[PDB]
């Protein structure tokens, strides 16, 4: 079934992440990707009283998500093009004891958020589910598409902020890379807080690692 | 005041590779 | 097959092929690397697909050789000079051609 601010701010030098598995040791490397450039426009959402923002988002081949949490408001990500039963989409969603992915062609609930996100899925190519498991903490993702696959890298910090997002920086590890073959161009937050969405560039970083091949 | 070198010995893939002097410091050292 | 260490072999890893010397590494390695590379664009360590050891990949000797000679107007004779290598390893591969 189904029930149914855009706050500037800076991304500092955050989205950061490791560009491949290859490992490096005290040197400096020079490369092009898709990075969050610094000091970037940043747009906020928020899930306050009676306001939850969950439009649709363009995705634009690639784009930076983070989130500030105190009660696990945001749940995951709805990833596809026409964003209905008329073509293959991805879901990807903390499901409270697993991380549910799933590439159907879904029947989504306009304003989703009990399991509340489609009533129906047709002509599944991509089941996956993690294992089992059961503001304060701040949520880092990248999403990416290269040849057919969602890229997705995270990672965590503690803080101690209440609307803002605060400034410095953090690179991020890889955690999937999804066969999922499907056309991405749009994508919807899913709720059950405040997060934050920037877009990524292919622009040239120099990467500063250290001793164990970390970027500092 | 890369390539191969001997000091134990390594070398490198590039197929690089530096000769020692025939003179080293000390012999310099003794001749000023 | 087994791995065989500490000489040289022709190896064949999972995306990774070539000629050196295996030995046993250190190298910090992130649960998400598979291998390293040098400061310059050469692979430098392997993480092994079955048992998860890393290991470092050397070169296999190699170098100039020269021979000195007096002239053989004054008689036949001739030393050989191995630029850059260990006596240890030249004597092991001539017993071992
Ligand atoms: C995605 O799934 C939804 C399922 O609700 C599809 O929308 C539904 O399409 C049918 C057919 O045009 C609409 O009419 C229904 O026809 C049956 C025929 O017996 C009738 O029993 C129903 O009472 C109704 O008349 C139905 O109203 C419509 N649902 C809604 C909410 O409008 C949708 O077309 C699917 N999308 C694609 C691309 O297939
Ligand atoms: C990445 O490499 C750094 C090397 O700087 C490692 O950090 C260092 O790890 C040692 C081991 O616990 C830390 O404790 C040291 O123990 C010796 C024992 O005698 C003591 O003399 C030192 O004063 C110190 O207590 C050391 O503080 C630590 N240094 C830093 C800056 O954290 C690091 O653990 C490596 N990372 C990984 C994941 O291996
Ligand atoms: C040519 O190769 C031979 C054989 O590898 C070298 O002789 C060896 O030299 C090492 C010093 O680097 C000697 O000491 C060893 O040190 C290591 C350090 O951890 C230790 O684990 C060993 O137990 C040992 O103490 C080693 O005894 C010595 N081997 C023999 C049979 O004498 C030789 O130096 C090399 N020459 C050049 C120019 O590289
Ligand atoms: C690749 O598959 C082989 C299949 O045998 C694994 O070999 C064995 O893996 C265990 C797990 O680490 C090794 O450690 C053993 O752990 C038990 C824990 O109670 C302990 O009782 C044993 O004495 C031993 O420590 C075991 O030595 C190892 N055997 C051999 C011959 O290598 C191998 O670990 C698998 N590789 C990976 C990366 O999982
Ligand atoms: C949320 O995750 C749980 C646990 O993985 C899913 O429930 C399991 O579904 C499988 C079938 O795919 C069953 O065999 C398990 O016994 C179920 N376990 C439990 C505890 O129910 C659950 O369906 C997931 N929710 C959604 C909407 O996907
Ligand atoms: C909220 O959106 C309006 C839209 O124009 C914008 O002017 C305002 O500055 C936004 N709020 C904040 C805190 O930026
Ligand atoms: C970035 O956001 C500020 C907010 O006032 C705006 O003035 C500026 O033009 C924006 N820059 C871009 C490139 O959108
Ligand atoms: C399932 O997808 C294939 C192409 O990937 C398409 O031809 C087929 O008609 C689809 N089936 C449904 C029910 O949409
Ligand atoms: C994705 O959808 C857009 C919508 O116009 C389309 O132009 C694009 O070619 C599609 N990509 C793929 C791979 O189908
Ligand atoms: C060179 O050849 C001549 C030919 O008779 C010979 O007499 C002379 O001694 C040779 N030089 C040397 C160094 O042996």
């Amino acid at each position: 079934r189904c029930t149914t601010n855009y706050t500037q701010h800076t991304s500092s030098m955050r989205g950061v992440y490791y560009p491949d598995e290859i490992f490096r040791s005290d040197t400096l490397y020079l490369t092009q990707d898709l990075f969050l450039p610094f000091y970037s426009n940043v747009t906020g959402f928020h899930t306050i009283n009676h306001t939850f923002d969950n439009p649709v988002i363009p995705f634009k081949d690639g784009i930076y998500f983070a989130a500030t949490e105190k009660s696990n408001v945001v749940r995951g990500w709805v990833f596809g093009s026409t964003m209905n039963n008329k073509s293959q989409s991805v879901i990807i969603i903390n499901n409270s004891t697993n991380v549910v992915i799933r590439a159907c062609n879904f029947e989504l609930c306009d304003n989703p958020f009990h399991t509340m996100i489609f009533d129906n899925a047709f002509n599944c190519t991509f089941e996956y589910i993690s294992d089992a498991f059961s503001f304060k903490h701040l949520r880092e993702f990248v999403f990416k598409n290269k040849d057919g696959f969602l890229y997705v890298y995270k990672g965590y910090q503690p803080i101690d902020v209440v609307r803002d997002l605060p400034s410095g920086f953090n690179t991020l590890k890889p955690i999937f890379k999804l066969p999922l073959g499907i056309n991405i161009t749009n994508f919807r937050a899913i709720l059950t807080a405040a997060y934050f969405v920037g877009y990524l560039k292919p622009t040239t970083f120099m990467l500063k690692y250290d001793e164990n091949g970390t970027i500092t | 005041v890369q390539y191969g070198e001997c000091l134990i010995c390594a070398q490198k893939f590039n197929g690089l590779t530096v000769l020692p002097p025939l003179l080293t410091d000390d012999m310099i050292a003794a001749y000023t | 097959t087994d791995l065989i260490k500490n000489q040289c072999v022709n190896f064949n890893f999972n995306g990774l092929t070539g000629t050196g010397v295996l030995t046993p590494s250190s190298k910090r390695f992130q649960p998400f690397q598979q291998f390293g590379r040098d400061v310059s664009d050469f692979t430098d360590s392997v993480r092994d697909p079955k048992t998860s050891e890393i290991l470092d990949i050397s070169p296999c000797s190699f170098g100039g050789v020269s021979v000195i000679t007096p002239g053989t107007n004054a008689s036949s004779e001739v030393a050989v000079l191995y630029q850059d290598v260990n006596c240890t390893d030249v004597s092991t591969a001539i017993h071992a051609d």
